[PDB]
């Protein structure tokens, strides 16, 4: 599994 | 901007023998960017079921590809993969070569 | 016998042809199991191996709705690179990104990694000890600001020791049959002349895996690195791999040239000769 949604640049 | 240029092969699954059916396999690898064209040949003509994995990537972020098709084998037959690519002036065509 | 769980995931803009494409992979060591393609009919995370397909409809619905999550981000991200680098709106741009993580032959934890790319380059990683970044240009500082004010690193952390690695276990030993195992490298040397006083040896390995393997000529023992062309290793499409690594020499010669593979799944490391 996928880690959740990763946080914006 | 960073290019590079894909390193193509193009190859069978197992050891060709004339009238054994196999899979023909062209690979490309170590390229940038990921907009890339490949086709299969047969006498010169594209291959019309041409399947083609996930696109991925390695260590050093290139991206590579699988292009892959059953077929057989046969004396007179000839096959090779043409490819597109920013890199090539031109596309670029390696013919398979079942004796290396 | 060690072992890895990895992510890769791709968008690329194409200004003024629509949303930028997005594809996102997922590997257990050298084998695929999951894969999302923006521009597909069935916009779902997808099986690609057997053993995958026994997870239920929350796996499934799950992870649709993190790998569209993570979609939208880069989306997001396209918006932001082309403003930290003054970039224009007309050429199309590339995000990478891969995290995931290394555990031994004892399945206990190595490392664990997370790292981003602009255009094919390094812009953002985070640092072996999962508590601080390494960024590659000045604005990938500005990205460092940001994520460490937003405590990223820790979050980050949390999923590679822990869920990161008890997922990969889980993989491991319901793919046990086909991530398990190791196909040792069927072996032999190729010999062609290429004019009358030379001839191309060529030493192959075929239908082996994991796909890690080295593979090396020697001339009267003493490497001929700078004299072999070795291709990439390649997948034969059924699960396993081939590799070649060519010399040219001269007629006559052969028996002075060696070649040497190494593989995990050999109890020795392998010489073949000419003689």
């Amino acid at each position: 599994i996928m880690d959740q949604v990763p946080f914006s640049v | 901007m960073i290019q590079r240029t894909p390193k193509i092969q193009v190859y069978s699954r197992h050891p060709a023998e004339n009238g054994k059916s196999n899979f023909l396999n062209c690979y490309v690898s170590g390229f940038h960017p990921s907009d890339i064209e490949v086709d299969l040949l047969k006498n010169g003509e594209r291959i019309e079921k041409v399947e083609h994995s996930d696109l991925s990537f390695s260590k050093d972020w290139s991206f590579y590809l699988l292009y892959y098709t059953e077929f057989t084998p046969t004396e007179k037959d000839e096959y090779a993969c043409r490819v597109n690519h920013v890199t090539l002036s031109q596309p670029k065509i390696v013919k398979w070569d079942r004796d290396m | 016998g060690s072992h890895s769980m990895r992510y890769f995931f791709t968008s690329v803009s194409r200004p003024g042809r629509g949303e930028p494409r997005f594809i996102a992979v997922g590997y257990v060591d050298d084998t695929q199991f999951v894969r999302f393609d923006s521009d597909a009919a069935s916009q779902r995370m997808e099986p690609r191996a057997p053993w995958i397909e026994q997870e239920g409809p929350e796996y499934w619905d799950g992870e649709t709705r993190k790998v569209k999550a993570h979609s939208q981000t880069h989306r997001v991200d396209l918006g932001t690179l082309r403003g930290y680098y003054n970039q224009s709106e007309a050429g199309s741009h590339t995000v990478q990104r891969m995290y995931g993580c290394d555990v031994g032959s004892d399945w206990r934890f190595l490392r664990g990694y997370h790292q981003y790319a602009y255009d094919g380059k390094d812009y953002i990683a985070l640092k072996e000890d999962l508590r601080s970044w390494t960024a590659a240009d000045m604005a990938a500082q500005t990205t460092k600001h940001k994520w460490e004010a937003a405590h990223v690193a820790e979050q980050l952390r949390a999923y590679l020791e822990g869920t990161c690695v008890e997922w990969l276990r889980r993989y491991l030993e319901n793919g046990k049959e086909t991530l398990q195992r190791t196909d040792a490298p069927k072996t032999h040397m190729t010999h062609h002349a290429v004019s009358d006083h030379e001839a191309t040896l060529r030493c192959w390995a075929l239908s082996f895996y994991p796909a890690e393997i080295t593979l090396t000529w020697q001339r009267d023992g003493e490497d001929q690195t700078q004299d072999t062309e070795l291709v990439e290793t390649r997948p034969a499409g059924d699960g396993t791999f081939q590799k070649w690594a060519a010399v040219v020499v001269p007629s006559g010669q052969e028996q002075r040239y060696t070649c040497h593979v190494q593989h995990e799944g050999l109890p020795k490391p392998l010489t073949l000769r000419w003689e």
